[PDB]
């Protein structure tokens, strides 16, 4: 059941991010590719919730996981740029380390949104499979 | 396998499988299609959320409790009610578990029977029991006489039972408590200059209705000490974070329950309604209602109810006669402890009406 | 084949193919025609200088930023800005890359009909979308919930949405930023005697609007400390080698953005507007916009600003109720990020018009 693993998965992805983000610099080239990871982890939640949408058969449960799971790419989208963008903007000393810190926050924050959709998506597969 | 016992809830829909301890689901019900423009790309967004999550999300949606005045207008909503909470919440298919239906004392034709047979059809239990409300606490006091006062959003009851047969010439309903309750708060809320006046903006009454008010010794002299200076003002903080100091208001709303006067409305208090049941009652029948007076429903947790209520009864009741009001802790849930027991008494699963039965006698069965 | 975010930047217009990073093309707009006679014969000169080289020849020219109130004077600049950026600086036929345009959020009819319509007809873009400046923003700011200030030369908005339902009874379109803080700002650059008067030289102004201003903590302080003879003055360095020293109008000029009775217009500080628009928002909401206040444009580059735009809501503002308004690091590319994101969601390209139905349907329902 990759959806279970893909939700355990993306928490396990998710409090190790948090944990590189309480680390330095060092930890630049690994938040790009973390949120780099996070990033091919959702086109497979995605995939599946497309590939398990069309099994199923009441329509109200159909719509509801599409209405749910189409929020997903656009959070994912955002993280890729918004993540071009931090990296890009470390290694600047012009800019204020409490504008780069709400960066960091940010990035939190759209990480958290990001894993509450897909606590969204888990929460309604679990139920449709009833069905 | 196992039974699940649902109850339709006035508010505040009650939900949690057959005993031995509460409802794993308890929730406002409430569905609101979204009432400003999306701009968000998807869109991606519930058509109607609904709750939990339409009270968190108040106000961009118009809030329909579907249940007005206990009568389900559309049962669409309540379909999405069912399967919302069976499949997202309770997390179960309905023809696993016979189910237990709850409905009020009093309600029309056919309000039970488009519901019984919807319910089968569409979710397609496999067998059922449909109760009125007030019995249910019955079986939760586990007393064996006495008038059963049912109060919830926005209908309450009034039901005498004697060991073990029922007092059809003593049955009440009234349709004041509580969403007109919450309306006449809102109402003496526009005297403190606090215009919450949308339904959304109604909910937060109702949590301040639960939280702030309180119920007096006798109506005159707290009407007096609020002429004192004396702070009976409560101070509610407000999701903007405005703060709201009110406290004549406090005592003044619950009195309405005494008093029908202050909506006017043309019903008299449940002094009056007690009164007057059980002098519907037979002489010596009399005797025992008199000290198994039983309240319910979640609106009942005022402090200064029951022993208003005691006091006003005891001043219209004949002397000497033995009075006393059983309230039991979290009456919310009086209801739903009911339903346990009830499913749970063997052989009476045969009496409950299972799917082939109603394939074979359709509605003529349910009454 | 790529698609091409091409941004109506008020300032600084800004164009570059979807994502990762940058505008591949930012010009501040300007065409002007030759002010004087040309005698060194033939002369194989343009009838107008676009940018660049209309900052490099300032003076020999009169330079016109198009678009008056950020609305398009002439389309006959306007089309040729089209062409120069999409020919002359990207290198691009319009014919191939479906395109994404963006337009303000407030404008009057028809000026997105005429600016859509010309640019089908004239530039035969096989598909397009028209989004308004701060929606772009919010994707460029990974948000969901709050109130977006778009601010550049000489327009400011003012836009509510939450998660994603926008609020359009509180969106505000300002006039009142940056172009004019230019004018004033000039008038302010008398008081240290020397001369700009021209259209051109208005350019260097806003050079030194960019470079030299800053933004205080309070005005009646900063005062004081102004009054204090210590080094506030900073000294510019001007092409005809002239030095200017400013100081007090260093930061007098920005502080107009909490105060444009200091300009007179009658239009009230940001500051204000944001409260009078929160407090234009739904209570409920008013919890979640504390703390979500996203500033834009490129003009919002002062440092006293954000924490002097939150002391000063703070005193307007609800009791320990939480707020902060800090924003990204270069915000005048903050939109143009906002619309690399858009683009790419598939398939909200079939969101985009294309050119049958713009060929059927004609400019019919573009609003
Ligand atoms: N502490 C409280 N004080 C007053 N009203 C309360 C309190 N707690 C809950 N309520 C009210 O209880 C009502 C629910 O009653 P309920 O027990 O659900 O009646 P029923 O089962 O008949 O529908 C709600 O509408 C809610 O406002
Ligand atoms: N460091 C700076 N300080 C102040 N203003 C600046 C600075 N850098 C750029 N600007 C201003 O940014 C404005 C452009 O804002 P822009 O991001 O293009 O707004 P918009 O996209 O809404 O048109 C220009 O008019 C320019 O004067
Ligand atoms: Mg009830
Ligand atoms: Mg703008």
């Amino acid at each position: 059941n990759d959806i279970i693993a893909a939700a355990k998965r993306m928490a396990l992805l998710m409090a190790e991010m948090s944990r590189l983000v309480r680390g330095g610099s060092g930890n630049k080239r690994a938040l790009i590719q973390c949120a780099k990871d996070i990033a091919k982890a959702s086109d497979e939640v995605t995939r599946l919730a497309k590939e398990v949408a069309k099994q199923c058969t009441d329509k109200r449960i159909r719509t509801n996981l599409l209405q749910v799971c189409e929020r997903i790419p656009t959070i994912s989208t955002q993280l890729k740029i918004l993540s071009t963008v931090k990296a890009t903007m470390l290694g600047r000393t012009n800019i204020s380390d409490e504008e780069s810190e709400q960066a960091t926050e940010m990035l939190v924050h759209n990480a958290q949104n990001l894993m509450q959709s897909v606590k969204e998506t888990v929460r309604e597969a679990e139920a449709a499979s009833i069905k | 396998t196992t039974a699940l016992v649902c109850d339709n809830g006035s508010g505040l829909v009650k939900a949690g499988f057959a005993g031995d301890d509460a409802p794993r689901a308890v929730f406002p019900s409430i569905v609101g299609r979204p009432r400003h423009q999306g701009v968000m790309v998807g869109m991606g967004q519930k058509d109607s959320y609904v709750g939990d999550e339409a009270q968190s999300k108040r106000g961009i949606l118009t809030l329909k409790y579907p249940i007005e005045h206990g009568i389900i207008t559309n049962w669409d909503d309540m379909e999405k009610i069912w399967h919302h909470t069976f499949y997202n919440e309770l997390r179960v298919a309905p023809e696993e578990h016979p189910t237990l239906l709850t409905e009020a004392p009093l309600n029309p034709k056919a309000n039970r029977e488009k519901m019984t047979q919807i319910m089968f059809e569409t979710f397609n239990v496999p067998a059922m029991y449909v109760a009125i409300q007030a019995v249910l606490s019955l079986y939760a006091s586990g007393r064996t006489t006495g008038i059963v006062l049912d109060s919830g959003d926005g209908v309450t009851h009034n039901v005498p039972i004697y060991e073990g047969y029922a007092l059809p010439h003593a049955i009440m309903r009234l349709d004041l408590a509580g969403r007109d309750l919450t309306d006449y708060l809102m109402k003496i809320l526009t005297e403190r200059g606090y215009s919450f006046v949308t339904t959304a903006e109604r909910e937060i009454v109702r949590d301040i209705k639960e939280k702030l008010c309180y119920v007096a010794l006798d109506f005159e002299n707290e009407m007096a000490t609020a002429a004192s200076s004396s702070s009976l003002e409560k101070s509610y903080e407000l999701p903007d974070g405005q703060v709201i100091t009110i406290g004549n208001e406090r005592f003044r709303c619950p009195e309405t329950l005494f008093q029908p006067s202050f909506i006017g409305m043309e019903s008299a208090g449940i002094h009056e309604t007690t009164y007057n049941s059980i002098m519907k009652c037979d002489i010596d029948i009399r005797k025992d209602l008199y000290a198994n007076n039983v309240m319910s429903g979640g609106t009942t947790m005022y402090p200064g109810i029951a022993d208003r209520m005691q006091k006003e009864i005891t001043a219209l009741a004949p002397s000497t006669m033995k009075i006393k009001i059983i309230a039991p802790p979290e009456r919310k849930y009086s209801v739903w402890i009911g339903g346990s027991i009830l499913a749970s008494l063997s052989t009476f699963q045969q009496m409950w009406i299972t799917k082939q039965e109603y394939d074979e006698a359709g509605p003529s069965i349910v009454h």
